[PDB]
């Protein structure tokens, strides 16, 4: 039943989140963006005047309702310099409100679509993502939605992983996952073929994000999502537009990400040692790429 | 921007 399923779920969440209403300490709720699960606002801490982000998600308007536990749990258990800080989670009416840090630098998509990144900047982003993924993969947690949209920046050029709503977990008992979850263009071929998959799907997705940072778009981006998925399924791994300008350490790096067989694909822990990541620039080198500085 | 797929 709909009621039995909803009410029980709301009550479970109520216990999982913090009690009360964040409006008791927050002013100026203003929408700044929308996603898949819900909308995102900025708010003001009444006492200090400091800005925070608030993600509001309707319980009644989710495809897989149970995935909303991720929105709270992941940022709780996995505090990391490359992971978005979560302060509090609340239940307001039929909505889940997650209070987290505001990333003033915006999404990586904003940069990737407008300007071209040098290898120093690309390596900085890759290192940040992989450091975050290695901690997650070590605990069997798969992100499942790695893309430039899921990557956020500070004003000083630091890089953080976001959007943990699609996370699944694997363990000794649950070796692989089977669910079709993620964004079509970034999806791994084994996941599209509906085969049992592990954390290796994030590694492939990262490779697609590398193609983003170099070329501006994922492969088959002009194609319809459903049609483009079958293309990733049947074809050989996608290549960069022109390799004449890219360094061999970047080629070598991407060759470890975009492997069709997940068993031959490199793990996050392995890639953290790859020579390409040593070119990673300081946070300062990322700053010129941002909106205010274009 | 493309939207994610579930199920
Ligand atoms: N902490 C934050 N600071 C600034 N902007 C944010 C923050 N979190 C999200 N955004 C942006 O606000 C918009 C909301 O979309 P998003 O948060 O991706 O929803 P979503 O797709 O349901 N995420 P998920 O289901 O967890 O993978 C996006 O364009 C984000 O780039």
């Amino acid at each position: 039943p709909q009621r039995v399923s909803h009410e029980q779920f709301r009550a479970a969440l109520q216990l999982v989140v913090d009690p009360g209403d964040p409006r008791s300490y927050l002013d100026n709720f203003i929408k700044i963006g929308e996603g898949s699960t819900g909308i995102v606002c900025i708010a003001t801490v009444r006492s200090s005047g400091k800005l925070v982000a608030v993600k509001k998600m309707d319980l009644r308007k989710q495809q897989r309702r149970e995935l909303l536990f991720n929105e709270v749990v992941i940022m709780r258990d996995y505090q990391h310099e490359n992971v978005v800080e979560m302060y509090n989670s609340y239940l307001v009416g039929d909505e889940l409100w997650v209070v987290m840090e505001f990333l003033e630098g915006g999404a990586l998509t904003d940069i990737v679509t407008h300007t071209r990144m040098n290898e120093e900047q690309i390596a900085a982003v890759c290192l940040a993502v992989l450091q975050a993924l290695s901690v997650l993969h070590a605990q069997g947690v798969i992100h499942r939605d790695i893309k430039s949209d899921s990557i956020l920046l500070t004003h000083d050029g630091r890089v953080k992983l976001s959007d943990f709503g699609f996370c699944a977990q694997v363990s000794k008992e649950v070796p692989r996952r089977k669910s079709l979850v993620g964004t079509p263009y970034w999806m791994a071929p084994e996941l599209i073929s509906r085969l049992p998959y592990g954390p290796e799907v994030d590694i492939w997705s990262l490779g697609i994000m590398v193609i983003e940072m170099v070329d501006g778009e994922p492969p088959y981006f002009n194609e319809p999502p459903l049609k483009a998925m079958k293309m990733i399924r049947d074809n050989l791994p996608p290549r960069l537009k022109n390799l004449h300008k890219v360094s061999p350490s970047l080629k070598g790096f991407l060759d470890r990400l975009l492997v069709r067989d997940p068993a031959q694909r490199a793990t996050a822990a392995e890639l953290l040692k790859h020579p390409f990541l040593a070119k990673a620039g300081p946070p300062a080198s990322i700053v010129p790429l941002m909106r205010q500085n274009r | 921007r493309p939207k994610p797929l579930v199920d």
